[PDB]
RNA sequence: GAUAGUGGCCUACCAUGGUUUCAACGGGUAACGGGGAAUAAGGGUUCGAUUCCGGAGAGGGAGCCUGAGAAACGGCUACCA
RNA sequence: CGGUAAUUCCAGCUCCAGUAGCGUAUAUUAAAGUUGUUGCAGUUAAAAAGCUCGUAGUUGAACUUUGGGUCUGGUUGUCCGGUCGGUUUUUCAACCGGAUCUUUCCUUCUGGCUAACCUGUACUCCUUGUGGGUGCAGGCGAACCAGGACUUUUACUUUGAAAAAAUUAGAGUGUUCAAAGCAGGCGAAAGCUCGAAUAUAUUAGCAUGGAAUAAUGGAAUAGGAC
RNA sequence: AGGGGAUCGAAGAUGAUCAGAUACCGUCGUAGUCUUAACCAUAAACUAUGCCGACUAGGGAUCGGGUGGUGUUUUUCUUAUGACCCACUCGGCACCUUACGAGAAAUCAAAGUCUUUGGGUUCUGGGGGGAGUAUGGUCGCAAGGCUGAAACUUAAAGGAAUU
RNA sequence: GAAUCUGGUCAAACUUGGUCAUUUAGAGGAACUAAAAGUCGUAACAAGGUUUCCGUAGGUGAACCUGCGGAAGGAUCAUUA
């Protein structure tokens, strides 16, 4: 039995049939067809920098409540416009219409993060330093 | 291949450097050159007793049987003084642990001291370039008669 | 089990273990092989010879009696046919499948039977073109098929 | 269709072992089936047995004792390559003690270990343990 | 004929072949090839612009001079940018 | 988790983890028997073509030399250390070979060397001997070549030859240790001296041993073999 | 596109019922239902179980065939059939009880002989949506069929059983 | 022996078209997802109050309804003689 052929002959059979399969393994899919160049904001890079258009609250998914503050960016590489969690308390008024800001991925390869719907991205650095260190007041926005 | 006629374009065909001197008359009229390719190939009486040219023949024309000496079945003829020669194999696949069916032809000189028909299979060896895609001339056709000798059923 | 429809069935002949001629069957060999010659002469197939021998006559076997079958004996006088006995049957049946259905039409069943026949056909002429009892290019149609047939 | 007849037998034998019975009657019946039979004799995991001849491939009747756990063929017959031998008695065998690789080799049919003490190595065929 | 020489390499005359479901041909490559690298039961999977070995290229395309050796660009000649 | 006792937010204090490091992002590998050759699933979770025919492909019953015997090489356990913790045989073993003989050719000759005695030509150096060898006409040829003559063809497996160095595995060696490096070490410390190993890579080609497995070929108008 | 057009009846009319009811119920009623030439190629085209082969466990049935019964009846005296009756046997549609095997379980004599993993093979699936959609082929007179994505989206969708 | 010059040859390039590929403005249109205190019903889940499905055709405001054939994944493993 079993749906393979088995014979010392077969080789080339087991060996497309394979290749064949693979094309429903996703990770494969997207890695193959090139999606992360072809499609998404960030031209398959772990980072991009982008222009901040305007600052946006957004209102959270189901059993939370909460308005989010996060920052409708337009990325320098390509043009493309994407929304951008800002991390922590404050840090919403250390950004500003008109800045440039360093964006990383989410954490969750292209998916949006715990209750934010359709934000993809975090904000790290805002005028060349880092978000964090502001929050903890290691360092301070120069200007813009 | 050949084909009769001999003498059948437009310049005369002979081997070169070879001379039939018109004034003492010899037993053969016209001398024929050959050699035996050696590796213990022998050189056929067809060759020796034919009347055929060919500068790309093995035994009586100029080109010289050194390296690879290869074996496979005949798949066409129809090209004139060529042939093509399958030459069937096994590639391991190692990931598998398993054997693909391949193929590869190989193009291949036919010296007018051979009968050739689809099917019969040729020892055939490595020499110069002959045109752009033949490297190889026919040196032994294993395939004599087939069943040449008792065709029909009739006892 | 079975090469054509879904059926599974087990009948056959059980050829006893003796090669030897029964012990209590006299006659010769040679006059076994007369026989068997003149029911070709006759007009018979190898199958129906047996057939007869075994009826008739005290016939078990040929090749328990004579030493050879009955197919390679004829051959041997110069009587096995044209076409070898089963695949000829074949041809007849797939012609007369044909004759029925250039009379009637619509019958879709004869169409798919006459498919298998002739597909049965093919694998056989395969067979003989391989063994060369059949000489290496013939081929079954339609109009050669009937003449064949007749 | 038949395609493996070993492999058969060994399927019935194991069939055999498995339910408890003290015999069984294996069909087709081959010099590579008898010598593989020959095999498990010869390290104990089969009694007796005989080979009927039917004048048409044959039938074997099969003693066994009990210890025999399982067979098994290994079914595309794959070329073993002395160092890879190893990896096989690893995947197949039980333990590292006990059990056998049948293998044929140009030398004849026998089990991993004689192969090794002769150093000759050839197609996988099956396993006993 | 040309070449250092073999060869449709090119020319004349002739023949109609050659490759292909054991994927020819076409398309893509965010492809230089290999040694190798990461992972790490066994089998694998992914990566290899990069120190060594091959190969290409000197903005793009051509064309050549000198020379044992270059179709060279820290040589020349042209066109396009 | 957060709607008034928040072990989850923001801090303070305690505490845990890793530590000159630790975190975040995006790939990628392991986890993934969630790509499955090893090794997955398909009645109901995703999934059996509506059904049959069918070229390629893959796969495909059994069957040809098996059995005995005769010697003969080894190779470790044993039987003592016969010995100056090591080393030699026998009582013995299983194990791997080699030669044969069994109705058995292992490719065959045209010759070179016939080693050897199948020999026996003088028969004796000589314990009463078939212990032993100066010795050459008939001739065993396997002790090797050098040439034919053609050898069914593979797949498989074997040992060998090649798969540059670096990398990898790995021997040696107190870079003070280590990552490394290919150095070093010993003297009278007057000069001497080990080194710089090995092993891997299987795809393809080459070489040879094997002849189980799997295929192919031969004599059926015999135009067959001697 | 012809022929047929009794019944039943997508559309329609049309009478009720309802807040609405061009829905269920009622009465009519073209197309269709039947057929002849073409087309179409899909169904929960389902046993939701691919095909060929081997083996493992009892039990009665039943259909097709075949054997052995001085078995019963038929009766035109032996009869000879036929029909039964019993026993065996191949092939089939199933079924019943146990699983010592499987399985998530429902259940399964295969869905068994699978971590004690390899009889031969073809096809199909790889979380849920987006979607059998978009697009490009191709086949259809047309309806449509076969082929078949991605972006984006989401922590479940599901299966069998439980109180 | 230089300029110059006749034919070639290699052949960059340029003028006007055509073609394939990838991009890119894009009046409008038709989608799907997310958020699920809007509006109209209640299609499905109980025989869901006309049993559900499926193929197909017609019809509708919207679930949907109605033919014809099928399937229990049905509310029936059931009526001997
Ligand atoms: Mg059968
Ligand atoms: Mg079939
Ligand atoms: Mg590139
Ligand atoms: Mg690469
Ligand atoms: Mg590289
Ligand atoms: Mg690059
Ligand atoms: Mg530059
Ligand atoms: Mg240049
Ligand atoms: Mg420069
Ligand atoms: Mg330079
Ligand atoms: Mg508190
Ligand atoms: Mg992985
Ligand atoms: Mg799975
Ligand atoms: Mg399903
Ligand atoms: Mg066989
Ligand atoms: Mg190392
Ligand atoms: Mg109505
Ligand atoms: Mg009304
Ligand atoms: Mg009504
Ligand atoms: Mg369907
Ligand atoms: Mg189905
Ligand atoms: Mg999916
Ligand atoms: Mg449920
Ligand atoms: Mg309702
Ligand atoms: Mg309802
Ligand atoms: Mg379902």
């Amino acid at each position: 039995g079993k749906g393979k052929p088995r014979g010392l002959n077969s080789a080339r059979k087991l060996r497309v049939h394979r290749r064949n399969n693979r094309w429903a393994e996703t990770t494969y899919k997207k890695r193959l067809l090139g999606t992360a160049f072809k499609s998404s904001p960030f031209g398959g890079s772990s980072h991009a920098k982008g222009i901040v258009l305007e600052k946006i609250g957004i209102e959270s998914k189901q059993p939370n409540s909460a308005i989010r503050k996060c920052v409708r960016v337009q990325l320098i590489k390509n043009g493309k416009k994407v929304t951008a969690f800002v991390p922590n308390d404050g840090c919403l008024n250390f950004v500003d219409e008109n800045d440039e800001v360093l964006l990383a991925g989410f954490g969750r390869k292209g998916k949006a993060k715990g209750d934010i719907p359709g934000v993809r991205f975090k904000v790290v650095k805002v005028s060349g330093v880092s978000l964090l260190a502001l929050w903890k007041e290691k360092k301070e926005k120069p200007r813009s | 291949s050949t084909e009769l006629t001999v003498q059948s374009e437009r310049a005369f065909q002979k081997q070169p450097h070879i001379f039939t001197n018109p004034k003492a008359k010899a037993n053969r009229k016209t001398k024929r050159w050959y050699k035996n390719v050696g590796l213990g190939f022998k050189t056929p009486k067809t060759a020796i007793e034919g009347s055929y040219i060919d500068k790309k023949c093995p035994f009586t024309g100029l080109v010289s049987i050194r390296g690879k000496i290869l074996t496979g079945t005949v798949v066409s003829t129809r090209m004139h003084r060529t042939i093509v020669i399958r030459r069937d194999y096994l590639h391991y696949v190692p990931k598998y642990n398993r054997y693909e069916k391949r193929h590869k032809n190989v193009p291949a000189h036919v010296s007018p001291a051979f009968r050739v028909q689809v099917g019969d299979i040729v020892t055939v060896g490595q020499c110069r370039p002959i045109s752009k895609t033949v490297r190889f001339n026919v040196l032994k056709v294993a395939s004599a008669t087939g069943k040449a000798n008792k065709q029909f059923a009739k006892f | 089990g079975r090469m054509h429809s879904k059926g599974k069935g087990m009948s056959s002949s059980a050829i006893p273990y003796s090669r030897n001629a029964p012990a209590w069957f006299k006659g010769s060999s040679d006059g076994v092989v007369e026989q068997i010659i003149k029911y070709a002469r006759k007009g018979l197939t190898p199958s129906q010879i047996g057939v007869l021998l075994r009826d008739a006559h005290g016939v078990t076997q040929a090749k328990v009696i004579t030493g050879n079958k009955i197919l390679r004996i004829l051959k041997s006088n110069g009587l096995a046919p044209e076409i070898p006995e089963d695949l000829y049957f074949l041809i007849k049946k797939a012609v007369s499948v044909r004759k029925h259905l250039e009379r009637n039409r619509k019958d879709k069943d004869a169409k798919f039977r006459l498919i298998l026949i002739e597909s049965r056909i093919h694998r056989l002429a395969r067979y003989y073109r391989t063994v060369s009892v059949l000489p290496p290019n013939w081929k079954y149609e339609s109009a050669t098929a009937s003449a064949l047939v007749n | 269709t038949r395609t493996s007849v070993l492999a058969d037998a060994l399927n019935a034998i194991n069939n055999a072992e498995k339910t408890g019975k003290r015999q069984v009657l294996i069909r087709p019946s081959s010099k590579v089936i008898i010598k593989f039979l020959q095999v498990m004799q010869k390290h104990g995991y089969i009694g007796e047995f005989e080979y009927i001849d039917d004048h048409r491939s044959g039938k074997i009747v099969v003693q066994l004792n009990g210890r025999l756990n399982k067979c098994g063929v290994i079914s595309p017959r794959f070329n073993v390559k002395i160092a890879d031998v190893e990896k096989w008695t690893a995947n197949l065998l039980p333990a590292r003690q006990f059990g056998y690789v049948i293998l044929t080799t140009s030398a004849g049919i026998m089990d991993h270990e004689e192969a090794h003490r002769k150093h000759v190595s050839g197609k996988i065929l099956g396993f006993v343990y």
